[PDB]
Order: structure tokens, then C-alpha cells, then sequence
RNA sequence: CUACCCUUGGUCAGGUUGAAGUUCAGGCUGAAUGGAGGACCGAACCGACUUACGUUGAAAAGUGAGCGGAUGAACU
RNA sequence: UGAGUAGCGAAAGACGGGUGAGAAUCCCGUCCACCGAUUGACUAAGGUUUCCAGAGGAAGGCUCGUCCGCUCUGGGUUAGUCGGGUCCUAAGCUGAGGCCGACAGGCGUAGGCGAUGGAUAACAGGUUGAUAUUCCUGUACCACCUAUAAUCGUAUCGAUGGGGGGACGCAGUAGGAUAGGCGAGCGUGCGAUUGGAUGCACGUCUAAGCAGUAAGGCUGAGUAAAAUCCGGUACUCGGGCUGAGCUGUGAUGGGAGAAGAAGUCGUUGAUUUCACACUGCCGAGAAAAGCCUCUAGAUAGAAUAGGUGCCCGUACCGCAAACCGACACAGGUAGUCAAGAUGAGAAUUCUAAGGUGAGCGAGCGAACUCUCGUUAAGGAACUCGGCAAAAUGACCCCGUAACUUCGGGAGAAGGGGUGCUCUUUAGGGUUAACGCCCAGAAGAGCCGCAGUGAAUAGGCCCAAGCGACUGUUUAUCAAAAACACAGGUCUCUGCUAAACCGUAAGGUGAUGUAUAGGGGCUGACGCCUGCCCGUGCUGGAAGGUUAAGAGGAGUGGUUAGGCGAAGCUACGAAUCGAAGCCCCAGUAAACGGCGGCCCCUAAGGUAGCGAAAUUCCUUGUCGGGUAAGUUCCGACCCGCACGAAAGGCGUAACGAUUUGGGCACUGUCUCAACGAGAGACUCGGUGAAAUCAUAGUACCUGUGAAGAUGCAGGUUACCCGCGACAGGACGGAAAGACCCCGUGGAGCUUUACUGUAGCCUGAUAUUGAAAUUCGGCUUUCUAACCCGCACCACUUAUCGUGGUGGGAGACAGUGUCAAGCGGGCAGUUUGA
RNA sequence: GAAGGGCCAUCGCUCAACGGAUAAAAGCUACCCCGGGGAUAACAGGCUUAUCUCCCCCAAGAGUUCACAUCGACGGGGAGGUUUGGCACCUCGAUGUCGGCUCAUCGCAUCCUGGGGCUGUAGUCGGUCCCAAGGGUUGGGCUGUUCGCCCAUUAAAGCGGUA
């Protein structure tokens, strides 16, 4: 059958990417709250 | 009018229009079409009010609508159709040798080189402010604004003639059968316009209506509480509340929609 | 993924029926031309009617056999 | 523990020879079988080293392992011209200024970014253990630069700027070529099975650059939208411009077969490829650059042989063991190529090219289960029901009913033919009438049980209900009678339209304008659509009733001097005070309306149908069909409780719809039988799970929490497996979904309560001038304010921002306050 | 001083669900969800036996005559545990549900067959009671049906128990 998940990288690099996140304000957020963490895969 | 034997359903009963007077030129002047893209919801993307959307792409014919020239003659040199603009135009062939799309009054004539100007010949075609022209005379495009082309009459048929003048501002009836006086020294183009035979067109064949921007169109009755005040009832059901209701709550088979204490209300009686 | 939708592309072996119009013979019938249609038969493709199997399955919705659509409100 | 139990994931393998400590499983070999519109070839998405070589075998591989998509070591991807960037734009995204906004931020003019589309300069061959339009052999183009000029001169380059191209949809017909297909000089070979001198393969050569090319489309000079010799527009004067499949030549040596230490012909068929070309249709079919131009402005001068040309991707999998599905998973995944025989074909069967023998096996040939095949006589008797299965099937020929919207129904129903050989000789095309194609017609034979001899390919008819139809739907228990539908009608909407998003701006509607656009109801078509003005809606407003606010009589507290003036202070009705509401009318394709005898509300069902998807009593009554018929059909009418846009009644055509009756068929059945395979079963390998208080776990009558392996009393029974069956363990699985309960939750409703988004109206600021009846009502004018219009600028921009001209104007709009409407939305109540 | 309180007296409640949740309050859920209950219903078991089925006692009457061949009013006494119920005792951390199919097993209040008494038994048939459970007890039409009607057979087309 289809599943849920057919990848696509750039679909996946927008949406999800360190550039679409730092575009908003939330997604400075998201950023900061994962480096707080400590997090190494940080955002792909 | 075209009326199709049943080869088949549903072209049980079509009545695509006879299109004899489509005459001159099907491709239409190269010129005046740009891009027409489409779309059914707002901004936003919201689907903001629509019961339709999809169809065929369509091309963007512009209307000259100002008829903003003076004392220049002009061709009328094709007879082309437009399909936004319900009623197909005619292409005048202005003196300067530029070209300009009239939007086309029944009469028609493949060569008549009417109007555009402030001179004053009622006889047909176009031009002509309100501060002229006669008592009842049939016109076309009428003016709202001075100077800003005219939007009143149009379509596929028209009408709208000059009931009576007095004042700063001209009195004319209207095809709804409102009587407003739209002020005086404003354009309004000679005659009616386009198919009488219009209204005739049946579509027959469902989706015949798709090509068109018309989409399927669910009914109140049916559906579910949370998605309509009619909504709901096990079997089919009536209406249920006093006075039939639109989605969104507000009666909807009586009740007048026209805004309160508008600027418009000076200007004409009755309708 | 799914539902609509905007922009831009792609795909639909084959067989059948013979609309208008046109072309000749009458005071709207036969013939030739012509090639209409959410038209017919049926692969690709899309779909899921019945049935059997499968039910700690090969599979957290399938498989076999038939079945519906297949120039369109088509499929993607 | 269950248990050495279930399972080991769709298929055809056999042997010999290797290797090795060890082979059913690795390698080589021969034969065999399987795919072949695909299990082949090529590529995008995705994956990122799985690609190659040599080594290795712990673990991963559902067995084995010498092997591997596994482990170690080493090594692999080469571009001016292929895809992409240094080109172009669409949806959309971002958006200087800007308009909005409690903040955060939202919107948006520029202008950018953005391919899935537009423009873009090379091809054939060879080679590696892994790459190649990328390396190298040959041949070639594009752009640039530097060196020459035959030919100009205060010819050449021309723009962010117009013009012309580019530039387009769907269907259908032929026709022109071309690939590929098929048969008869070229290499080899000539048979030990009775026979013969024919048996088998192949028959090609690229871009670039010379030549032409009828398939295609189209006529030439003078003058006049902001700068033009180009565009446009109009008056005179009777065959060549633009494209272009393909072919011919040259490229010309390269390609090539068999083996034994050099070949390019002819003939025939012919597209899905080469045109949105042509033709027809209406639902009237993107942009921007590259390109050709012409001006505004620039500038001394613009075939030959050397050179210069960047970044990114390039391995390998890619209908799959390398992608998404936890797995080396019977599923999913866009596009391109796609040969022979047979055929109408990409259908069907067998095969090419080329690929695979599917990662557990050996035996046996029990039950039972599954997938297949056959079946005496009967033929629906089976069953809720012909569920399933059987039957029909291709082409050529005849022949075809009620009905009907005249198209249909129709492939109705149904009948005949079909193989092989040999004669005769009449259409077609191609050609120098030779032969090559395709393919009929008549006649005589021959053979079988059977000739579309396999495979693949409609069962059909009668009648009823619903729905006009094609279409849509509950991803994953409902494909329908539900939704949709064209048509009908009602209502609103005069254009910053309503109506919808948003606090707004901004935007849909809609570059639309009443033949349009929103909402409700019905649902083709035909014949029609009845009777009745509390609610709603619309209009009217004479009178009642009503808020803030305006207004101040008079009331009370204090003390200057019990009485008690001022002052400041608490509190105050008379009057003025809108929309609504009360009352009036109109409106039913608006909400919505049927009482009682042997009397009334506003009116009490016209047409049509009727025991219906509607009928309780009920298997109503009579008839049809049957041997028999609670179903079905036709009538009937006391219609428990049909009925006319929640439409009424018919209706041809249509339906994987519901129902009843037949023809034909048959293992559905009488009534079961045998056969093939998979599993079950024995052996070798490997090896789970749910469940489980400890267990040495009998029956009967009884007892008992009222149905006992375990209690009483009898009865019966040596200890331990294997194959089987399901009565019981109130068997396993889910803290019952019904029921009730909790002052539980949630979704939904409304004239439940309390509210609220919004909308209508009033006072008051913004808010001015001037005209009479006593500041109030109504009118006039502009400096406030308003423009989703005109030209003007910032500015090669519909945004804004200023201007000016118009228009509307103290109204509007916003702000504060007020009163109505308000299940649109919210929080909750709704007893025991 | 006052505005306000306190104290004493009193008035304003079908607060009537009357020890009075708030000044102020109705419904739907089959789209449903959670916490519980065998404290509590629907199935089956159990207790009960009104109802039910069967069996008697009395004997007025019927039956030309005769209550007792056969039938049996009014009343009376019981059995069985198949019916509808009553009770809520086991089960709500689940005791699967009508009919059919398949396979049966038991009771006897016997439908058939075997043996008998009475007879209003001439004979061949019958009626009714008694003994008797060995075996037997049909195919179809209609309905989901169990029931039931019908068609055609048959010695007969039994009635119940077994969740
Ligand atoms: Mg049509
Ligand atoms: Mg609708
Ligand atoms: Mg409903
Ligand atoms: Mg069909
Ligand atoms: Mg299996
Ligand atoms: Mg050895
Ligand atoms: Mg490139
Ligand atoms: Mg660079
Ligand atoms: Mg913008
Ligand atoms: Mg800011
Ligand atoms: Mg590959
Ligand atoms: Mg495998
Ligand atoms: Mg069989
Ligand atoms: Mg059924
Ligand atoms: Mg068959
Ligand atoms: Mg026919
Ligand atoms: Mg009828
Ligand atoms: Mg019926
Ligand atoms: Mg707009
Ligand atoms: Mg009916
Ligand atoms: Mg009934
Ligand atoms: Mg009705
Ligand atoms: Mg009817
Ligand atoms: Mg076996
Ligand atoms: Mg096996
Ligand atoms: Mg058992
Ligand atoms: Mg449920
Ligand atoms: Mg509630
Ligand atoms: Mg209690
Ligand atoms: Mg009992
Ligand atoms: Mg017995
Ligand atoms: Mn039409
Ligand atoms: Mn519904
Ligand atoms: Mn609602
Ligand atoms: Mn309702
Ligand atoms: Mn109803
Ligand atoms: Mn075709
Ligand atoms: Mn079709
Ligand atoms: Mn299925
Ligand atoms: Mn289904
Ligand atoms: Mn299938
Ligand atoms: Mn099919
Ligand atoms: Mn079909
Ligand atoms: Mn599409
Ligand atoms: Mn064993
Ligand atoms: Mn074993
Ligand atoms: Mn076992
Ligand atoms: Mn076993
Ligand atoms: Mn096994
Ligand atoms: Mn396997
Ligand atoms: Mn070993
Ligand atoms: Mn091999
Ligand atoms: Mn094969
Ligand atoms: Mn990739
Ligand atoms: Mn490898
Ligand atoms: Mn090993
Ligand atoms: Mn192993
Ligand atoms: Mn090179
Ligand atoms: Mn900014
Ligand atoms: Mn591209
Ligand atoms: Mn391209
Ligand atoms: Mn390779
Ligand atoms: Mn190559
Ligand atoms: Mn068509
Ligand atoms: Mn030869
Ligand atoms: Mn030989
Ligand atoms: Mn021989
Ligand atoms: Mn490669
Ligand atoms: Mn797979
Ligand atoms: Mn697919
Ligand atoms: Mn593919
Ligand atoms: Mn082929
Ligand atoms: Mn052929
Ligand atoms: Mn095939
Ligand atoms: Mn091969
Ligand atoms: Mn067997
Ligand atoms: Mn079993
Ligand atoms: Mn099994
Ligand atoms: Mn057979
Ligand atoms: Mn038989
Ligand atoms: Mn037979
Ligand atoms: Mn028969
Ligand atoms: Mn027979
Ligand atoms: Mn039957
Ligand atoms: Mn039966
Ligand atoms: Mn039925
Ligand atoms: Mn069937
Ligand atoms: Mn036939
Ligand atoms: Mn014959
Ligand atoms: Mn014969
Ligand atoms: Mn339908
Ligand atoms: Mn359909
Ligand atoms: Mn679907
Ligand atoms: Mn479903
Ligand atoms: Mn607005
Ligand atoms: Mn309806
Ligand atoms: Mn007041
Ligand atoms: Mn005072
Ligand atoms: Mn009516
Ligand atoms: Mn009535
Ligand atoms: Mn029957
Ligand atoms: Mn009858
Ligand atoms: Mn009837
Ligand atoms: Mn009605
Ligand atoms: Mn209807
Ligand atoms: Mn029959
Ligand atoms: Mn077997
Ligand atoms: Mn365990
Ligand atoms: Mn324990
Ligand atoms: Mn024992
Ligand atoms: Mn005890
Ligand atoms: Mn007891
Ligand atoms: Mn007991
Ligand atoms: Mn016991
Ligand atoms: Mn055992
Ligand atoms: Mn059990
Ligand atoms: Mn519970
Ligand atoms: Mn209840
Ligand atoms: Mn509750
Ligand atoms: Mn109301
Ligand atoms: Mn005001
Ligand atoms: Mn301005
Ligand atoms: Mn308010
Ligand atoms: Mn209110
Ligand atoms: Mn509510
Ligand atoms: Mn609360
Ligand atoms: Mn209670
Ligand atoms: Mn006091
Ligand atoms: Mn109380
Ligand atoms: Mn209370
Ligand atoms: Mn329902
Ligand atoms: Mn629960
Ligand atoms: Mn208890
Ligand atoms: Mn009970
Ligand atoms: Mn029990
Ligand atoms: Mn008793
Ligand atoms: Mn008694
Ligand atoms: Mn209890
Ligand atoms: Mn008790
Ligand atoms: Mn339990
Ligand atoms: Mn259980
Ligand atoms: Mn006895
Ligand atoms: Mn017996
Ligand atoms: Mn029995």
C-alpha cells in the first residue's frame, strides 16, 4: 500500500530546515530550546 | 438556437447557443490578452465564499471599457467572442491605427464607424455623456462615476433606458426595475447588448456545468448539525425552525440584505 | 498519508455505433461524404460488487477467481 | 511452561567436475524447466558505498555455507557542447518604502526567488576488475580572446524602452517520409536412425556540412499610441517569401562472420515515432526571456592560424534483497524501449533479445483443511437467497418483440457456417502487367467423437419497487433507495453589491455587473401542483409602551446668625427621548394546519395514487402463477397513520440496486465417490507464541455462592507416549459496548438559565456657516472629514504619498455611553 | 454632627423536592467516552408455581331407558417444572444470543408396532382405559422463522428434558 512518509529532500529541507526555522520567530524558538538541550542533531 | 438530438442522456435536452453572429475571426487580437489565472478561495487560502472553482483556463480578453477617445472614427473590423464576459465583444479599429475591444450591442455591423467622442450621434454605437442624449433612448454601458468608464449595464443582455433628465444628476430606469438617477456628465454607450438567446442555453449534460466555474453544490437538508443549521434529523426531515436558514446562521428567504444608513440612499425611488 | 484547490507536465493496444453539417433524387425519407458522444465491447490504468482463502496472516485492510469505469465530473 | 510444538514468506530441478576441515545450498559444466507489454533493457524520486578485487565465516542470512547487499584490507564516480548554476518566467514564497495593527506581528507596491514548463553549441566507435555523449581514435560545433583586412569616416554596437516572433485547447480523417518487421551474394557445413542434397546464421555504417524537398502556411511601395526608416491604420500598381519531415553526397576508415595457423542487393509489408500541420468542435485554451527588428542614446575599425572555456551531479539499487512498508515482507512506486509466430490488437498460447530456477530439505502418498479435475440416474429437490460452480463466448451469414423521449430497446430472443487437400478465376494496391503482399467467390473430394479441435472472448427472457441517466460516498464491517446532477422555483443583491475570510488593513466575489452573483428548497422528462393568514418575513407606523442623555421643581446632612440664608455636598420627577414590541395589512415552490352523531380553530385534503420502503389488526378480500405460494403480481377500499416542490402520478433508456417468475445449465442438493497438488504425518536442520496460584487433575447421584477434576457416598481405573475429535475446564483474548450508578466527561438541540461575536437604532465628541413655526424639527452653502475615479509627480510601478480637478458633504466613519436583535458562539443547570 | 451600623418590635418565601445548593436554569446521543456494580435489569441456572401442561375427587346432567360406553356443569384436591410471570441467589477484570445444519443422548404423560379390560364391541373398522420405551417416527410449497396452513406419501408422521 501508499504508508504515510514518501522523503523528498527538499520538501524536507523546507518545512524542517535550519533556514525555514530561523524565518520565524517560533522557529528561533524551536532552535533555542533544542541548543538548551543540547541536542547534536539539532535541525536538519 | 443549436438543439441536440439525443444521441444519448443527458444530451437529452442540450441547447448550446447558435453562434452565427460569431462570424469574423475565432482566434481574437493578440494584443489585448494577458494571463488570466484562477482561483476559488481568498488570500489567506481560506476558502472564503464558494460554491464553485476548477474549470477551464480562460483568456483574459480586456474590455476597453472607458470608451475614453474623441471625435476619432473606427472600423469595427471583427465580430470575436469572449467567454468571461458572457456576451462576445466586437473589435473597433480606431483612426489612429491602434485597436480597441467594444463590448458588442445587438444591431451589429461588420463596418459602422460610431461614437468615441463628446460629438453626439444617437444612432447606435457608443459615447455620449448623460448631460446629452435623449428622453428614453436604449443604452448600453452606463457610467456610475465621471471619468471611470461605466459598470452599470453590461452582460449578456441590456437595457436601461434614459427614463427622463432633470437636476446635476440625469434620471435612468434599470434592468432590475430600480429607478436611480446616476449623475449627469457621465458616458453611457448607445443600445442593448449581446444574446437574447442567452437565457435559452440549457446545459444538459452534468459537469458540462464543470467546464464552467460552476462545482457541485450540497444542500442544507442533508449534511450534519455541526455543519448547518438544517443539518441533521434521522430520515428526511423539514426545515424544522421557524424561517429557512443560511450556513452561518441568518435567515435566508425573506429578510433584506441592503446596508443601513448607506451613501446611496439620496439617489433614487422604488425597485 | 488524506480532502479540496491553484501552476505545469504525462498517459489511455485495439475493435463497434454513425449526430449535426455537407452532397444528389421528392412537395421532413433513400444514398455518398462526414466523424458527434460524461456513447458501446474490451487491455493498459484507475476502482473495490460477490466469493473463497487468509485471521499469534506474506500483509496493523491483503491474495486468487470473477466484477465496475476506461475521451472523461478521466486517471496522476 | 506451552515444545522439540507452530512457522521457515507464492516456482523445477537433475547429474557430473571442482574447492574445502566440512557441500542438497559456493564455483564450472551439460541437460532441463520459468518470464518474455516482462522476472528483459534504460532512467526520475528516494537510498547513500550497498559498486570492484583479494581475502574471511564468530554474529546478520528464517536450513547449510567454502557463499553473500555480512567482516577485514585495498580501490573506485574524469564533461565548453548531457541534467542543473553563471538564462527565462507561472502558482506560490519572500517583499525597500508603505497600509494596518495590545505586543509578538499580519498584509502588500517595487523588485527579487522559484521548474514540473520556455531558450540552450557533438557524434560514431574502442577500451577497464569497478567509469564513460565525461577517458581516446576519428570526425565536428558553440562562445571568447589575440594576430590579418577586400570594405567605412563630427561603417559597426545598439538598450532597463516599445513592436514582431516565441505562443500554446480538445477531437478526427487521410497522406508524405522514416525506424523496426518478413521472404529469395555472404561466410560454414553436408549429417551413421528409414529418407534427401539443403541446413544455419547476416544483408550495418553517427552527428556535424554540401545539394533539394509541394507535405505546410502566407502578396508587393507613398504617407499620418509621447523620441523612429519599424509597428499599426488607407488610397494607387498582376507565379516568390517563411518553414520543412526525409532523401542523395561527402564524412569512409570504423562496424562485421563463421575458424583455419572477406558481405552490404532486391522485394514486400509499415506504425504508437516525424506536425496542433490540416479539418471540425466550444468549454474559446500561461508567462517571460533567447531570437528578428526599429528608434532614443553609444562608439577611433567590424573567411584566416594559435590558443581560453568555470562550479554541481556522474559509483551501485532503481516493479526492488539496496526506495516507502519494524523483516532479504505475495503490498506501493512517475517515465522511456519493447522483437517472432497467431491475431482486430500492447488480448491469448508458445518463443527472441535478455533474464531467473525465488535461502530449508529428504520421505511417505493416513484423517482433516485448502487449490484444482471428473462423475451413474435425477436437475434447484439445496438454500434466507441458484451463494458457489456449471452454462454462453471468436469471426462471416442470415434473423430479430412489447415499448419509445424515434436516438433507442439490440449483441434482444435466436438459426446456419468454421478443419485439411485439389481444381477452376473474378476485386483490390505496389510495380517494366514478371512476384510480393491480402483474400475472397464456385465445384469435387479426404479425416476424426468432435474443425474458433488448445488458450483467451456475452448467458438470456418475463414482471415489480426505488432512483432519470455517466458520476460521488463511510481510507480499514454499509456503494445504496444516500449525495451529486441538468431542469424547476423562491429569496436577497444597483456595485467600495451582497455573501463569505480577518481585530483590522488587505482579499474573495470578480479584470464580474441583474440573461450576473450569494442563499434556501426540489431534482431529467411528461401530466400537474388543491384548501387555510399563530410564527417568520415584508410593508405600515394614528395611538400605548420603552434606555443613556437633556432637564430641575422639590427632598435630606452640615453651620453664618429651636428656626435654620449662602457655600460645597449626598439624592431627585414633570416634560423632551430612536429602533424594537403591542396593534394593521400582505405573503404558503415561507415555518406550518385533519373534530362528533343515530359541532369549533384561520381551514378541516381537489387531481392522483392506496392494504404501499407508508397497513396495526394481517397470511385482510377476490383472482393470477404452483401439486402446494405468510413472498410475488392484478384488482378491490373503513388510507391503524398516502397526497401534490420533505413535490403527486406515470415514464423509454440506464443499474456489481431490492423483489418475484422462467429457458438453459449444473456436485447446491438426493449422496456421496475417485483422482492431482499444498499443509498435516515419519526423518535431518532451525526453532517462536498467547496462557500459566501449586498440582499426583475420573464418572454418577448429591452437597454448596442455589450448574463441582479437587466436598459427601458409591461406582470405575496398571505405568508412559503418538495420531485424532471438541463436551467441559462457567476454556484464551478485551477491568461489558446493553442495563444502572457518579451531585463523571464530551458532542448535539431548543421559546432551559446566564451570557457573548456581530448587526440595527439613539445621545455625545470629532463637528463649521446660514435661512422661517418656538436652542428643536426640516432645508442651503464650504475650510473639517470621505473616496475600491480622473489626469501630475515622487516613479521604466493600479501600493501608498503628496498634489490639482471632480463627487459626497457636517451625513458618514471611527471613539465613549445606551437600548433592542442575537444557539452564530460559549459556560453550565436539567432532584431524590 | 451626619452617612452608616448594633439592640429591641415587626413585615417581605406553594423556598410545597417544605433542615430551605444559586438572585438566575430544559432537552438529545444509535457518533459516543471514563470511573464503577452481579449492590441492579435483559439470557441461562436456582427458589416459587399465580399462569401453564397433565391428573384426579363429587356427580347435577347429556347419552330413547341407564350419571359412571362416551362426554362431565357448579364446586373440591393434587402432580409436573416444557410457558408467561414473581424473587434478584451465581456470573457485569463478558456464563455468545433465534431458527437451521451436524451429531446425538435421555424421560414417558406412547404417534406406530407387541399384549390386554370395557364397549352404546355382529364382521371389517373404531372409541376409551391398562401393560409396554425394543425399534421406528417421511419428502416438498410458503415464512428468518420456531409455530402454523397446505401438497403428496406413511405402520406412524408422538410429546418433552439435555445452558
Ligand atoms: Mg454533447
Ligand atoms: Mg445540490
Ligand atoms: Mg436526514
Ligand atoms: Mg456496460
Ligand atoms: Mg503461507
Ligand atoms: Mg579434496
Ligand atoms: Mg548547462
Ligand atoms: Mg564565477
Ligand atoms: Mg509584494
Ligand atoms: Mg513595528
Ligand atoms: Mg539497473
Ligand atoms: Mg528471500
Ligand atoms: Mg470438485
Ligand atoms: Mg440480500
Ligand atoms: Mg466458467
Ligand atoms: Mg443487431
Ligand atoms: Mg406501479
Ligand atoms: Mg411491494
Ligand atoms: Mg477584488
Ligand atoms: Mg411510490
Ligand atoms: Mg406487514
Ligand atoms: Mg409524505
Ligand atoms: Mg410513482
Ligand atoms: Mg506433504
Ligand atoms: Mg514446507
Ligand atoms: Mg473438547
Ligand atoms: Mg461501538
Ligand atoms: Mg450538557
Ligand atoms: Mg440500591
Ligand atoms: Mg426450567
Ligand atoms: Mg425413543
Ligand atoms: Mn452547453
Ligand atoms: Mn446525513
Ligand atoms: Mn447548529
Ligand atoms: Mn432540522
Ligand atoms: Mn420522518
Ligand atoms: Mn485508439
Ligand atoms: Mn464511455
Ligand atoms: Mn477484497
Ligand atoms: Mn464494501
Ligand atoms: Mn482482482
Ligand atoms: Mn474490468
Ligand atoms: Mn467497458
Ligand atoms: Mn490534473
Ligand atoms: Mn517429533
Ligand atoms: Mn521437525
Ligand atoms: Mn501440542
Ligand atoms: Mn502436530
Ligand atoms: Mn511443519
Ligand atoms: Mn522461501
Ligand atoms: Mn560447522
Ligand atoms: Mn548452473
Ligand atoms: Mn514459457
Ligand atoms: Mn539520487
Ligand atoms: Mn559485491
Ligand atoms: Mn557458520
Ligand atoms: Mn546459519
Ligand atoms: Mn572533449
Ligand atoms: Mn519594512
Ligand atoms: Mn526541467
Ligand atoms: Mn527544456
Ligand atoms: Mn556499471
Ligand atoms: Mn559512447
Ligand atoms: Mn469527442
Ligand atoms: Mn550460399
Ligand atoms: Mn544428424
Ligand atoms: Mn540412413
Ligand atoms: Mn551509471
Ligand atoms: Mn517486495
Ligand atoms: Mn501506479
Ligand atoms: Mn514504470
Ligand atoms: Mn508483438
Ligand atoms: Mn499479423
Ligand atoms: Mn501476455
Ligand atoms: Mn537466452
Ligand atoms: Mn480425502
Ligand atoms: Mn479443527
Ligand atoms: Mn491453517
Ligand atoms: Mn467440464
Ligand atoms: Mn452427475
Ligand atoms: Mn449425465
Ligand atoms: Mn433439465
Ligand atoms: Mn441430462
Ligand atoms: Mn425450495
Ligand atoms: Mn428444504
Ligand atoms: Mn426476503
Ligand atoms: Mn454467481
Ligand atoms: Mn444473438
Ligand atoms: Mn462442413
Ligand atoms: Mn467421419
Ligand atoms: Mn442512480
Ligand atoms: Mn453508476
Ligand atoms: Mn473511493
Ligand atoms: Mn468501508
Ligand atoms: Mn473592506
Ligand atoms: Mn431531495
Ligand atoms: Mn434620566
Ligand atoms: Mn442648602
Ligand atoms: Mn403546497
Ligand atoms: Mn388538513
Ligand atoms: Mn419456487
Ligand atoms: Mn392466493
Ligand atoms: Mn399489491
Ligand atoms: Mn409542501
Ligand atoms: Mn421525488
Ligand atoms: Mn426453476
Ligand atoms: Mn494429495
Ligand atoms: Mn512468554
Ligand atoms: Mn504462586
Ligand atoms: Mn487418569
Ligand atoms: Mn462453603
Ligand atoms: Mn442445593
Ligand atoms: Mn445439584
Ligand atoms: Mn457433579
Ligand atoms: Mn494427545
Ligand atoms: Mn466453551
Ligand atoms: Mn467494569
Ligand atoms: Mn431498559
Ligand atoms: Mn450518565
Ligand atoms: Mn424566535
Ligand atoms: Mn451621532
Ligand atoms: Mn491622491
Ligand atoms: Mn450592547
Ligand atoms: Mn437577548
Ligand atoms: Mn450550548
Ligand atoms: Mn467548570
Ligand atoms: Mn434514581
Ligand atoms: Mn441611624
Ligand atoms: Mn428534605
Ligand atoms: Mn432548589
Ligand atoms: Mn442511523
Ligand atoms: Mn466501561
Ligand atoms: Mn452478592
Ligand atoms: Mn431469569
Ligand atoms: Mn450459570
Ligand atoms: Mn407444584
Ligand atoms: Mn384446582
Ligand atoms: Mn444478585
Ligand atoms: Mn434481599
Ligand atoms: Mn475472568
Ligand atoms: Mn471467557
Ligand atoms: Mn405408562
Ligand atoms: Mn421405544
Ligand atoms: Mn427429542
Amino acid at each position: 500500500v501508499k504508508r504515510t512518509y514518501q522523503p523528498n529532500k527538499r520538501k524536507h529541507s523546507k518545512v524542517h530546515g535550519f533556514r525555514k526555522r530561523m524565518s520565524t520567530k517560533n522557529g528561533r524558538k524551536v532552535l533555542a530550546r533544542r541548543r538548551r538541550k543540547g541536542r547534536k542533531v539539532l535541525s536538519a | 438556437i443549436k438543439k441536440y438530438k439525443p444521441i444519448t442522456n443527458g444530451r437529452r435536452n442540450m441547447t448550446s447557443l447558435d453562434f452565427a453572429e460569431i462570424t469574423k475571426t475565432t482566434p481574437e487580437k493578440s494584443l489585448l490578452k494577458p494571463l488570466p489565472k484562477k482561483a476559488g478561495r481568498n488570500n489567506q487560502g481560506k476558502l472564503t465564499v464558494r460554491h464553485h472553482g476548477g474549470g477551464h483556463k480562460r483568456q483574459y480578453r480586456v474590455i476597453d471599457f472607458k470608451r475614453n477617445k474623441d471625435g476619432i472614427n473606427a472600423k469595427v473590423d471583427s465580430i470575436q467572442y469572449d467567454p468571461n464576459r458572457s456576451a462576445n465583444i466586437a473589435l473597433v479599429v480606431y483612426a489612429d491605427g491602434e485597436k480597441r475591444y467594444i463590448i458588442a450591442p445587438k444591431g451589429l455591423e461588420v463596418g459602422q464607424i460610431v461614437e468615441s467622442g463628446a460629438e453626439a450621434d444617437i444612432k447606435v454605437g457608443n459615447a455620449l455623456p448623460l448631460q446629452n442624449i435623449p428622453v428614453g433612448t436604449v443604452v448600453h454601458n452606463i457610467e456610475l462615476k465621471p471619468g471611470k468608464g461605466g459598470q452599470i449595464a453590461r452582460s449578456a443582455g441590456a437595457s436601461a433606458q434614459v427614463l427622463g433628465k432633470e437636476g446635476k444628476y440625469v434620471l435612468i430606469r434599470l434592468r432590475s426595475g430600480e429607478v436611480r438617477m446616476i449623475l449627469s456628465t457621465c458616458r453611457a454607450t448607445i443600445g442593448q447588448v449581446g444574446n437574447l438567446q442567452h437565457e435559452l442555453v440549457n446545459v444538459g449534460k452534468a459537469g458540462r456545468s464543470r467546464w464552467k466555474g460552476i462545482r457541485p453544490t450540497v444542500r442544507g437538508s442533508v449534511m450534519n448539525p455541526n455543519d448547518h443549521p438544517h443539518g441533521g434529523g434521522e430520515g428526511r426531515a423539514p426545515i424544522g425552525r421557524p424561517s429557512p436558514m443560511s450556513p452561518w446562521g441568518k435567515p435566508t428567504l425573506g429578510k433584506k440584505t441592503r446596508r443601513g444608513k448607506k451613501s446611496s440612499d439620496k439617489l433614487i425611488v422604488r425597485g
